[PDB]
């Protein structure tokens, strides 16, 4: 019994997440700090699992290993709304988001079946420098936590996020963020998907978007149409010598939102240094040779559900786009334009940071269902989608 | 990434 909405969640009873150091669904927030103190002795056993079930730490440097951590993400992870798409991480795109500098083996927590050595749940956390309003903090990210689809509704997530805070906790980390779908105690931001056709035909036969009421195919097909190269002078892929200014121009722009990374210049090579089919990141060489913008953006297919013709929808998700001296505009226009040259069907970005300043100008589609921003033993305001300057994987 | 959206 999750909850998508906000009003609705208010009507729910939140068993686990009342036992957690989080702020109440219903509590107003004017205070800024930690929601309990540090714990000075962490309990040296792992949570105990159902019958029949055993904890594994998951080298993802195994192939085999990781293999199997990919067919359970593919077949048990996120779904829309319909149960019409599901996420389909690639192994590769995988070792990218679990193995950023500073990554723990303990942090790739695996659950198997005792008999058979399946895989049947996960849960990461990755280290991350966090600033939040007036405060930087060391925290963890925790993402991918999945459940077989037969393990469903047996409280089994609730002891893969108390054995993951331990494990965190014996790094002396007290404080997490992460993003999900449904509505839990309690937001500090909200931001929405939207979605920015690039095969309309694709995108209609297999129901991801519909023809809006009285436009034609031939229409839709005409008002999504782009260039094909981009307009930019001097828009080129991001090369090694270009770290440390990309690092220095995503440190002076992430400044002026509320919930931004603080990454180092090795971070910055992990997350923005191109790699095929995972990540491509644009940087603009001017006319004095300065590297003075740069976009970027990652690969995330997803698995088409029970249609026999089309099985894989190719989506590009906006990550970081900072501008000094190129429009917004004309950069995101570009990053379309690039999207569309490398065979993606569709391009999602959040309405986070500056990002509405475009969505309507270059025809994104509002999604359904929200993207909810959450901090773990912390106490801050909310805010608005427009101050949160973080996009996780 | 995380939550699985579609044009409303
Ligand atoms: C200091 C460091 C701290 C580190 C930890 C920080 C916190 C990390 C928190 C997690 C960061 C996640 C970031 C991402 O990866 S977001 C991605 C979430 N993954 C999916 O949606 C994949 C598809 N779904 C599944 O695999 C399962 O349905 C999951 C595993 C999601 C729930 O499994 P199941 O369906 O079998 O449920 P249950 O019977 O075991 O247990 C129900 C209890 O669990 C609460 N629930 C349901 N969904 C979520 C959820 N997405 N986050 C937190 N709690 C969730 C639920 O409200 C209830 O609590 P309460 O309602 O009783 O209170």
């Amino acid at each position: 019994g999750p909850a998508k909405t906000m009003e609705e969640a208010s009507k729910r009873s939140y068993q686990f997440w009342d036992t957690q150091p989080v702020p109440k669904l219903g509590e107003v927030v004017n205070t800024h700090g930690p929601v309990e103190p540090d714990k000075d002795n962490i309990r040296q056993e792992p949570y105990t699992l159902p019958q029949g079930f055993t904890w594994d730490a998951l080298d993802l440097g195994d192939r085999g290993v990781l293999k199997e951590l990919y067919t359970l993400l593919n077949e048990n992870y996120v779904e829309d709304d319909d149960n019409m798409f599901r996420f389909d991480y690639s192994p590769e795109f995988l070792l990218w988001a679990l193995r950023p500098p500073g990554w723990l083996p303990q942090w790739h927590c695996g659950v198997r079946v005792v008999s058979s050595r399946k895989l049947v749940g996960f849960i990461s956390a990755i280290p991350a420098n966090i600033h939040i309003y007036d405060t930087e903090k060391k925290m963890v990210e925790i993402n991918f936590l999945c459940v077989h689809k037969k393990l469903r509704s047996k409280r089994v997530a609730p002891v893969l996020i108390r054995e993951i805070t331990r494990r965190v906790h014996l790094e002396g980390i007290f404080q997490a963020v992460y993003t999900a779908g449904v509505v839990l105690p309690k937001p500090v931001g909200t931001c929405r998907y939207w979605h920015r056709s690039l095969n309309p035909r694709k995108l209609i036969e297999v129901k991801f978007s519909h023809l809006s009421r009285n436009m034609t195919m031939q229409r839709t097909m005409k008002l999504y149409r782009l260039p094909e190269t981009p307009k930019t002078a001097g828009l080129r892929p991001m090369e090694t010598k270009d770290i440390p200014v990309v690092h220095q121009l995503l440190t002076r722009y992430l400044k002026q939102f509320h919930l931004t990374p603080v990454m180092s210049q090795e971070e910055v090579e992990h997350w923005f240094y191109p790699q095929e089919n995972i990540i491509d990141t644009f940087v603009v060489e001017n006319a004095n040779g300065e590297v003075t913008d740069f976009l970027s953006f990652y690969t995330l297919p997803s698995t088409i559900m029970n249609h026999p013709t089309h099985k894989s929808l190719k989506a590009a998700y906006s990550f970081y786009n900072v501008h000094t001296q190129t429009p917004l505009l004309d950069l995101m226009s570009d990053a379309l334009v690039l999207a569309k040259m490398k065979g993606f069907d569709v391009f999602n970005a959040l309405d986070l940071m500056e990002n509405k300043t475009f969505l309507e100008k270059l025809k994104f589609g509002i999604g359904d269902g929200n993207l909810q921003y959450y901090l773990y033993n912390w106490k801050c305001p909310s805010m608005g989608a427009e101050k949160v300057g973080l996009v996780l994987q | 990434a995380k939550s699985f959206s579609k044009p409303r």
